C-alpha cells in the first residue's frame, strides 16, 4: 500500500514523508476531509504533494493515501448538459450538499452514480467486442450517446442484459475475460484515446463571422488561436463560437475563468436555444469549466482531463469544438510549481515547461480517423494572453502562431465598433492551401478568388496609410482616394460586427457570400466612373454606398430577396453618373 | 522634415529601443541572483545526506 | 511559550518547537520591547514554522520568545450589529468604547462564492456621472476598476462615486430604495490629508451611523495593507446576503497593497515570476476580486468598486496586468482632459468595455441607451485620433468631412464629462447627448435608429 | 540494481552505481508500467546519474528502477540503402523495413571536418526557381540560411521546393545520371496537418524514392527534438563522402530546437544566455552547418540549408545573431510579396549571397549570368520606391525613364519570383529576365556589358 | 600528477585526486587524453575546462597532468607553418586521421620530425644576451634566429657547428648548467620584457596611398576595420599585409565563416609578395580557427598570435598582425563564464569581457627588446 | 585614492596649492565591476556598478577648500561619454557627483573649432 503522513505543509501543497510505492502522476486522497493531490515528484520516501483544492486547516501528521490510479478520467453518460470541474466534481451536488459557498475537502462522485440511463442492447451475446466497437446507443437528448469498448480490451460475450434503466455502475455487456464492461470506465489522462490514422484537414470549420473565415480560413479538424493584451476582448471573442459553430458537441472549458464572467457567460446557455439542435444550446454544452473562485492548482489539472473528454465525443462520431477559455491561467499555475519545488523557470518569466506541455495539448486530437470507423475531427481555439504584453515570446512561437490562424487585437480597434477585432495585417493563417477544395466546389468555383481578392485591397490600402502618417498627402487624386475609401467601407462594415447582437453576425453562407458580392459590385464600377470623369467625392455621395452600410443590420432571413434588389442599384447609380 | 528628423525623430526613435533593452536586460540580473541562491538550496540539501 | 530562534528580519519569523500549528492560525508571541504582538502560521515546517507578526519588529531578544496557539483556525468576531462603528486593520473598534460581542465569528481567509451561485444582475444605479451609466453601465455585482496614475489625483475623484450613488427609483423599472442602500469603506495605505479628507465626505454623505470603516494607514503596520482587504470583504458577507441589504464595497489604495504583496514577494522562499514580482500574486488578487456578485437567491449584493493607483502608465506594471484582464468592463482616467480642468477626467477612447449589450442594455436595463453606446463609441474616435493626425498631415489641415470630426471633440468632452457635484438622471444624459449628435448628418448615425432619433430630438 | 531515486522534477531520473554509466551513453530504464524508455544519460557522478526519459513523463516509479547499459559512447548505426528508406523522428519505421543495418557505427556527436580537406563550391543545384538561382546563387556544397518569420509558414515553402528540386548541371557538362541526388528533411514540431502534408507530396512526384525523411513530431517529448538533426546529418556523411552522392539538408524550424535545448541545460546547471535564450548555443548551432560543405577529392557534398522563424524578422533576437556569422549570405522572406500572394516570398533586395564567384563561373551557368545578376537588381530596386508615388505625385507627372521602372517590377512579382510549383532552368530564367529588360532602353542598359547587350536584349 | 575523474557536466570535466596542481596547468582527461586545462581548484577537487567536447568518456578513469604550466610554442618551422587555436598541425592531423577529426588529438605543436638548417652566431666561452643571439636557420623565407629566450645572459658551452639537427636536438648547452634545445617554451598569459617602449615613427606602409597616406596609424598602431566580412572587404585584408613592409605575416581568425575561410587558406598561397617576389605562404603563420573546431580553441586564439609576434619582434623582424572577428571571439567566453560563477553582470555579456579585450593591444605595438632589436605587432581590429 | 591622500599631506601641511588632473573614470568602472562579480554585490544600474557612488566617495571629497592652512585640493575629472544621452551612469551618477558640469558636446566638433 502507499501510507504515510504530512511532513511539511507549504501553501496549496503538501510535502508529504513515509510514501512508499508511490508512482508519479496519480491521484491520491489528501488531508482528513479528502482535498486530492497528484504526485509530482519523488525524492525517495518524501514526494512533493500538489494538492488542487487550497490548504485552511490541515497541519503536521495528517494522512497522505494514495489511490492508485494515473489521473483517471471517468468516462461515461450525463456528461451532456450539466456543470463540471476541470478537475471533474459537478457543481450541482456541490451547491446542493454545502450551500453557496466553496469549502475546501468537498468530496463528492465525479462521475454520478445517482443517475441511471436507458439501455438499447445492439451487440448480440453469441459475437466477440472489439477496442472501440459499439456496445449499444444510450439515448441523451436527440444526441446519439454511444458507449464504446474501452481501447486495449477485448473478449467474447456471453451475456448482455436487455432493455431498461441501469445505473453507470451495473454491467450492461459481461465477457468471458473476467471483465464486465460498464458505463463507468476508466482511461488515463496521460494516455491518449487511440486513433487508426491521421487525416489531412481538408474542410473548414465554420465559426460563423465573416472576418475570421473569409479573410483568415480556420480548419476543421485544424487548430487555432487568437491572443488578447489586458483584457481588450479576450472573453468576447467566445461569444462567437457560442453557437454560430457548426460543431454537434460544444466543450465550453476554461483553465479559470473569473466570478463575474461567469455571472453572464456561464448563466448564458440554460437561457438560450441553438437553432441547428433545433433544442436548447445547453442540450450541446458539456460544462467541465473551472473558476477562479475554484483554487489555483485545479487551474493546473482542467486541460488534460477536458481533452481527453473531446475525445470520448470525437470516437462516438461527432464533431467537437473545444476551446480554453484563457490558456493563459494554465501557464502561471504550472509556474508556480518551480516557486514552491526550490527551482526556478525559463528566463524573462516565461514558464518553466515550454514547448512540453503545449504542444501536447494541441496534438493530443486532431483531425484522426478512429478504431471504429467514425470520424474524429477536433477544432481547439487558445485563447490566451502575454502576460507581459509581448506578443514575441517562445509559448506564442511555438504552438499559438505555427497552427492554422494567428490571429491580434488593438485596444482602440475594438472600441469604435469591432467586436471582436483583428489586425487586418500582421495577421496570417497556415492553413489556407487545403480549405481551397471545399470551398471551390460547395459555396462557389470563385469563393476561393474573391476571398484572397478582398485581402488584398484590405491590405493594400496600408501603402498609402504609412505616407498619411508622415507628411500627408498633399496631392489628392482619382487613383489616391481609390484604394483609400473602398478599403474604409470595407473595415467600416465587414469588419464592424458585433457578437452581442444575431443581426451584426451569424452563421450563415449566403450572407458570407452576399455581403463580399455587394462590396465586389461598388469595388468593380468605380475603376471605370474614375477614366470617364466622376469625382471620388461624387462616389461618397451616391446612396449605394448606405445601401452596403444597412446589409450589416438585415434579416438574415430577408436577405436573399434583399440582395437580389441591391445587386442591381450600384450598377444603377454608376452607369448612369 | 530633414531639420526636425535630424533632431527630435531619429536619435528619439533609437533612445526607445536603448531604454526598453538596457531595462529588460538589467531585469536579469535579479534572474541569475535569484536562481544562485536556488542553486545553493538544492546542493546544500544533498549536502545533508553526506554530512551537515 | 516556545523559545528559540533562528531567523527573525522583518514580520516573517521563525522559531522552533513546533508541529502542533496549522495552516492559518492564531498564535500570540513575546518580545524584548515588552509587548505581546500577532502571528498568522502562513506556512508550517518539521520542527519549525513560518510566522507572520501583525506588526514589525522593532526589538525582539533571543532570550525572550513565545508562541502560543490560540486558535486552529484564525478568524474575527463578527456581528448583526457593528454598522456606525469605525475599525482598523488590526480589528480592534477605534471608536473608545468596548468591543462589540461576534454572532459568527468567521475567517478572515475568505470562503470564495459558488459561479452557478450567481445569475446576470440588470439593476443600474445612478453614480452622478453621466459617462458611466450610459457606456459601461455599472449594474450590482459587478466590478469595475477606476484605473489613476501616479501624479494624478485619485481622491477627488473617488469621492464624487461616494455621495451620489444611488438606485433608480423605477427608471430602470424598480428599485432597491425599499430595502436599506449602504457603503463600507477600507483604506490601505493613506496620509494625513486623505485621512480627514475621506471622513468629511461621509459627512457630505450622511453616512456615519451605518457604515463599517476598516482604516488602514501608513503609520500602521505594512503587513496590514494585504490581511486588512480579505477582512473587510467578510463583513460584506455576513451583511449583505445573510441581513440583505445592498452594501457597496470601496477598496481604495491598491497600489499600497501591492507594496505589502512584493515584501512577502521575495523576501518569503517563493522567487519572482511576474516580471519582478511574485507568482503567487494571481491567487493574491482573485481572493480579493472574486468575493461580490450578485447571488439569485438573495436580494441583497456586494458591489465591489476597485480604484487603483498604479505607477505612472505603464500598462505592463503588474498591478493593471491581472487587474484589466479580471473585471468585466473597465473605466480609466488620464492626462488629455486633466489640464482642460474636468473632474472627473475619465477618457474613454482607449478604455474598454465587455458588459454594455450583455445583461445590460437590454432586460431591465433600459434599451433607449443601447443603441446610443454603439454609436458614442465610433463618434468620440473620429473626434479625438484626428486631433493627432491634423499635426502632421498639415497644420490646420482637415477636409470638409473631418471638420465635423473633430467638431464632436471638445463639445462633447467639455459639457458630458464634467460632472462632479451635478447629479443626471437616464433620461438627462440622452437628451444631450442628442444634441452634440446632430452636428453630424445621417450616415455617421447609421447605428442609431429611426426610433432613436425622434425619441430624443 | 540502479535503485535510489531523487528528483523527478519533470523527466529527470536519478540512478545509484552511475561509475559504469557514463556522459553521452543512452540507456533501457525500466519500469513496472512495462514501458521501454531511452533517455541520454548525462550530468554524471559516482553516485548520481540524470537520465533523460524519451517516453512522457508519467510511469516512473521508486519500487522498479534499473537501468541496462546500452554502451557509454553515443551510437547510431548507419547504412548505404538510406536512399528510399522513411523515417519519422529517431529512425522509426513509417516504411514498415528495418530501421538501420550496422554496417558502420558513427555517433551523432563528434568533431567535424579538417578545413584543410575541404574544398570550395564549383557544381550547381537547380531548385527550379527563379531568385534563388540568378539573384542570389546557391550552389553545390552551401552555407545559406532561409530566414521566415513565425506569422509566416517557414513548413510549406519548405517542403514544396523539397520534391520540385531535381539537379541539373548540364552545362558544366555533368549530367544527372554521373550526379545522384538525396533530399534529407528534418524537422520539428509539426502541427497534425504539416505532418501529413508532407509524406503526400513527398510521395506524389518520386522525392522518396531517391530520398529519404525525417519529422519529429509534436506529442513527442523535447529530449528527442534535440536529436533529430544530428541524427540525419549523420546519416548524409556515410552517403555523400563515402558512395558519392550530393545531399541536401533542409532544416525546418531551428526557434523548436534551441526552446527544447534551454531546458536540457537549465538542469544540467548552466545559465540561459540574451534575450532568456541559450547561450551554450554558439558551440550546438556550429556543428550542424560545419559538419557539411565540400571535400577534396570527394566530388560529393553536403548541402546545408536551415529554415528558422522569427516572431517580426528583426535581428534584435539571438535567433538571426549567431547564424549569421558561420552561414555565408543571406534570404529572407519578407511580409510585403506573402500578403498579397506570392510563393516563394523571397524578396531579392535583403539578400545577397556572400559567394557566386567562389561557386560556379563562366560557361557553367552561361557566361552572361554574372553581370545580368546586378542588372535585374538596380531594375527592380528602383519601382519599389514609386509605388508609394503612383497617386501622389503620379506616374504621368514622372519621367519616361521611371514610368518603365514601374511597369517592370510588377511584372516581376508576377513572372519571375512567382511560379509556384512550375520548374525552370538557368537559361528558361535568363530568358524570362531578357523579355523585362527589352523594354527598357539600350540607355537604360549600363549593369551589363557591350557583349551582353549584343547577346540578347 | 595523476588523479581520478569524478564527474562529467556538459563538456567540462571535475576530477579529485588533484593536489600539487599548477594553474593554467596541462591536463589529458581519461584514456583518451582530450586536451584540456586545470583551472581553479576547489576542495581536493579540481574543475576543468576542457577544449574538446566530451561524450565518450566515463568517469572513474585516470587523469593524466603534467604538472607543469601550459606555454606557447617557439621554435623553427612557423614559417610556412598552419596550425589551429590548440597549436597542432592541421594537415598532419588531415594525414593521421584522414578528411575528418576525431578527437584525443596530440601530435606535436611544432614540425619536429624534420632536420632543420644550423649556424652558430655564438661560441663557447662568450656570454649570451637574452632575447637575442643564440644561431639562425637559414629558409626559404629569409632567415629565422632561433634566439634564447630572456634572462639567460649565462655562460656557454659547447657550440656545435653549422649543419642539420631536428628542433629536440642540442647545438648548445650552458656551461653554468642548465640545458637548452632549438625548442623554447614560453608563457601564454605573460609578455616579454622591454627597454622603451618607444613613440611610433617610421609609417606603416599598407601598398594603397590612400589608406595609410592619408590616414597613417604607423608602425606600432591600432586600427580597425568594421561591418561584416562578404561586402568585398576580404579585398582590403588580404591585399594589406601583402604589399605592406614587413618580413612575416600572421593571419588569425575565431568564429569566422564555413567556406568562405577556406577560399582564403588556399588563395593564400596564391598570393603574392612584391619583396620576395614569390609567395605571402613562405613568410606566414596560421592560427585560425574556423568555427567546427573546440570550444575554448577561439578563446585561446588571441593570446597565442600575440606572444608569437614578439617572438620575431625580438629577432629585428617587422610583423603585420590581424585581428580578423574580435566581435565573435566574445562567445565563446560568455558560454565558459556562465557554466561557472562568473556569470552575467553587465549588459549580456560577462564583465570580465572588458578585462580580457583590452591586454591583446596593450601587449603589441612599435617597442624595442632586451635584445635591442626593433619590430612592430601592427593590429588591424575587424571587429566585424 | 592614492593620488588624492598623498597630495592632501603636501597640500595643507607644506602650502602648496596642486589641482590633480584625474583622467577616464570609465576604466574605473569597468575594472571596479569585475570583483563585485565574484563576491555578489551584483553590479548593475545599466550595467555599471550600482555600488559605484560608494567607491567615488572619497575619492572626490577632497577637491573645494579647507579652513586654516593653505594650499588645497581640487579634482578635475575628464571623462568621455559613449552616447551624447546623460542616461547611463558613466556622465549621470558622475553628474550628481561632481559640482555642476561642463560638456564640450560635438555640435562645434563637428565644424573644426578647437
Amino acid at each position: 500500500m502507499i501510507q504515510g503522513v504530512i511532513q511539511k505543509i507549504a501553501g496549496p501543497a503538501v510535502i508529504a514523508k513515509g510514501m512508499l510505492g508511490a508512482r508519479m502522476y496519480d491521484i491520491c486522497k489528501v488531508g482528513e476531509e479528502g482535498l486530492v493531490g497528484e504526485i509530482i515528484r519523488l525524492d525517495g520516501d518524501t514526494a512533493f504533494v500538489q494538492v488542487y483544492e487550497d490548504t485552511s486547516g490541515l497541519k503536521v501528521g495528517e494522512p497522505v493515501v494514495s489511490t492508485g490510479l494515473p489521473l483517471a478520467v471517468e468516462l461515461g453518460p450525463g456528461m451532456l448538459n450539466g456543470i463540471y470541474d476541470g478537475i471533474q466534481r459537478p457543481l450541482e451536488r456541490i451547491r446542493e450538499k454545502t450551500g453557496i459557498y466553496i469549502t475546501r475537502g468537498v468530496v463528492v462522485h465525479a462521475l454520478d452514480r445517482e443517475k441511471k440511463w436507458a439501455w438499447t442492447p445492439m451487440v448480440k451475446p453469441g459475437d466477440e467486442v472489439r477496442g472501440g466497437m459499439v456496445l449499444g446507443t444510450v439515448p441523451e437528448f436527440g444526441f446519439t450517446h454511444k458507449i464504446l469498448v474501452p481501447p486495449d480490451v477485448r473478449g467474447r460475450v456471453k451475456e448482455v442484459k436487455p432493455a431498461g434503466e441501469y445505473t453507470v455502475e451495473e454491467p450492461v455487456v459481461v465477457l468471458e475475460d473476467g471483465t464486465e464492461l460498464k458505463m463507468y470506465h476508466t482511461w488515463p489522462v496521460r494516455r491518449a484515446r487511440p486513433v487508426q490514422r491521421k487525416l489531412d484537414p481538408n474542410t473548414p470549420f465554420l465559426t460563423g463571422m465573416r472576418i475570421l473565415d473569409v479573410l483568415f480560413p480556420v480548419a476543421m479538424g485544424g487548430t487555432a488561436a487568437i491572443p488578447g493584451p489586458f483584457g481588450s476582448g479576450k472573453t468576447v471573442t467566445q461569444q462567437s463560437l457560442a453557437k454560430w459553430s457548426n460543431a454537434d458537441v460544444v466543450v465550453y472549458v476554461g483553465c479559470g475563468e473569473r466570478g463575474n464572467e461567469m455571472t453572464d457567460v456561464l448563466v448564458e446557455f440554460p437561457e438560450l436555444t441553438d437553432p441547428k439542435t433545433g433544442g436548447p444550446l445547453m442540450h450541446r454544452t458539456v460544462l467541465i469549466a473551472n473558476t477562479s473562485n475554484m483554487p489555483v492548482a485545479a487551474r493546473e489539472a482542467s486541460i488534460y482531463v477536458g481533452v481527453t473528454i473531446a475525445e470520448y465525443f470525437r470516437d462516438q462520431g461527432f464533431s467537437v469544438a473545444l476551446m480554453a477559455d484563457s490558456t493563459s491561467r494554465w501557464a502561471e499555475a504550472l509556474r508556480e510549481i518551480s516557486s514552491r519545488l526550490e527551482e526556478m523557470p525559463a528566463e524573462e518569466g516565461y514558464p518553466p515547461y515550454l514547448a512540453a506541455r503545449l504542444a501536447a495539448f494541441y496534438e493530443r486530437a486532431g483531425k484522426v480517423i478512429t478504431l471504429g470507423g467514425e470520424e474524429g475531427a477536433v477544432t481547439i481555439v487558445g485563447a490566451v494572453s502575454p502576460p507581459g504584453g509581448d506578443m514575441s515570446e517562445p509559448v506564442t512561437q511555438s504552438t499559438l502562431r505555427i497552427v492554422g490562424a494567428f490571429w491580434r487585437l488593438d485596444a482602440s480597434l475594438a472600441f469604435r465598433r469591432h467586436f471582436p477585432a483583428i489586425n487586418w495585417n500582421g495577421s496570417y493563417s497556415l492553413f489556407t492551401s487545403a480549405l481551397d477544395p471545399w470551398y471551390r466546389e460547395n459555396v462557389a468555383e470563385d469563393y476561393p478568388e474573391l476571398r484572397d481578392a478582398i485581402s488584398e485591397l484590405l491590405q493594400r490600402e496600408a501603402g498609402l496609410q504609412e505616407i498619411v502618417q508622415l507628411v500627408g498627402p498633399d496631392a489628392l487624386q482619382d487613383a489616391e482616394r481609390l484604394v483609400i475609401e473602398v478599403g474604409r467601407i470595407i473595415r467600416e462594415d465587414f469588419l464592424q460586427q458585433n457578437a452581442y447582437h444575431e443581426v451584426d453576425a451569424y452563421c450563415s453562407m449566403k450572407k458570407a457570400y452576399g455581403i463580399m458580392k455587394m462590396i465586389l459590385a461598388f469595388y468593380k464600377e468605380a475603376e471605370a466612373a474614375i477614366k470617364r470623369g466622376v469625382s471620388i467625392d461624387e462616389i461618397l455621395q451616391l446612396p449605394v454606398l448606405e445601401r452596403i452600410g444597412r446589409a450589416r443590420y438585415v434579416s438574415e432571413e430577408e436577405f436573399p430577396a434583399y440582395f437580389e434588389e441591391a445587386m442591381k442599384e450600384i450598377q444603377g447609380a454608376f452607369k448612369a453618373l | 522634415r530633414v531639420n526636425a528628423l535630424e533632431q527630435v525623430v531619429i536619435p528619439g526613435i533609437r533612445a526607445q529601443i536603448r531604454f526598453i533593452q538596457q531595462v529588460l536586460e538589467q531585469r536579469e540580473r535579479e534572474d541569475t541572483f535569484r536562481l544562485k541562491r536556488i542553486k545553493g538550496k538544492i546542493e546544500a540539501r544533498e549536502a545533508e545526506e553526506e554530512g551537515g | 511559550e516556545y523559545t528559540g530562534i533562528t531567523y527573525i528580519s522583518g514580520p516573517l519569523l521563525f522559531v522552533e518547537n513546533a508541529k502542533d500549528l496549522a495552516y492559518g492560525a492564531i498564535v500570540d508571541i513575546k518580545d524584548g520591547t515588552g509587548r505581546v504582538r500577532g502571528g498568522q502560521v502562513i506556512e508550517v515546517s518539521e520542527e519549525y514554522a513560518v510566522i507572520q507578526v501583525f506588526e514589525e519588529t522593532t526589538g525582539l531578544d533571543l532570550a525572550t520568545t513565545s508562541v502560543s496557539l490560540v486558535e486552529d483556525v484564525a478568524r474575527l468576531g463578527v456581528s448583526k450589529e457593528m454598522l456606525g462603528r469605525r475599525f482598523n486593520g488590526i480589528g480592534k473598534p477605534i471608536d473608545g468604547l468596548p468591543p462589540i460581542t461576534p454572532e459568527k465569528r468567521l475567517p478572515i481567509t475568505g470562503l470564495p462564492l459558488n459561479p452557478v451561485a450567481r445569475r446576470k444582475p440588470e439593476q443600474f444605479i445612478q453614480t452622478g456621472i453621466s459617462t458611466i451609466d450610459v457606456m459601461n453601465t455599472l449594474v450590482r455585482g459587478q466590478k469595475l476598476p477606476i484605473f489613476s496614475g501616479s501624479g494624478l489625483p485619485a481622491n477627488e475623484i473617488a469621492a464624487q462615486i461616494a455621495r451620489q450613488a444611488t438606485v433608480r427609483p423605477d427608471l430602470s423599472g424598480e428599485g432597491e430604495k425599499e430595502e436599506p442602500f449602504a457603503v463600507v469603506f477600507a483604506a490601505m495605505g493613506i496620509t494625513q490629508r486623505e485621512l480627514s479628507y475621506f471622513i468629511q465626505e461621509f459627512e457630505r454623505t450622511g453616512a456615519l451611523s451605518r457604515s463599517v470603516l476598516f482604516l488602514n494607514k501608513a503609520d500602521d503596520p505594512t503587513i496590514e495593507r494585504i490581511l486588512t482587504p480579505r477582512m473587510a470583504l467578510t463583513v460584506a458577507e455576513y451583511l449583505a446576503f445573510e441581513h440583505d441589504y445592498h452594501v457597496l464595497v470601496i477598496l481604495t489604495d491598491m497600489t499600497n497593497y501591492c507594496e505589502a504583496l512584493r515584501e512577502i514577494g521575495a523576501a518569503r522562499e517563493e522567487i519572482p515570476g511576474r516580471r519582478g514580482y511574485p507568482g503567487y500574486m494571481y491567487t493574491d488578487l482573485a481572493t480579493i476580486y472574486e468575493r461580490a456578485g450578485v447571488v439569485e437567491g438573495k436580494k441583497g449584493s456586494v458591489t465591489q468598486i476597485p480604484i487603483l493607483s498604479m505607477p505612472d502608465d505603464d500598462r505592463t506594471h503588474p498591478i493593471p496586468d491581472l487587474t484589466g484582464y479580471i473585471t468585466e468592463g473597465q473605466i480609466q482616467l488620464s492626462r488629455e482632459l486633466h489640464r482642460k480642468g474636468i473632474y472627473p477626467p475619465i477618457d474613454p477612447l482607449p478604455s474598454l468595455s465587455r458588459l454594455m449589450n450583455n445583461g445590460v442594455g437590454k432586460g431591465k436595463t433600459r434599451e433607449d441607451h443601447k443603441q446610443v453606446s454603439d454609436q458614442l463609441y465610433s463618434a468620440y474616435a473620429n473626434g479625438v485620433d484626428i486631433r493627432k493626425l491634423v499635426a502632421i498631415i498639415g497644420e490646420d489641415a482637415l477636409t470638409e468631412n473631418d471638420r465635423r470630426y473633430l467638431q464632436f471633440a471638445d463639445a462633447f468632452e467639455r459639457f458630458f464629462i464634467n460632472q462632479g457635484q451635478q447629479n443626471r438622471s437616464i433620461e438627462e444624459s440622452l437628451q444631450i447627448a442628442w444634441a452634440l449628435l446632430s452636428m453630424l448628418p445621417q450616415g455617421e448615425l447609421k447605428r442609431i435608429s429611426k426610433d432613436h432619433i425622434g425619441k430624443y430630438y
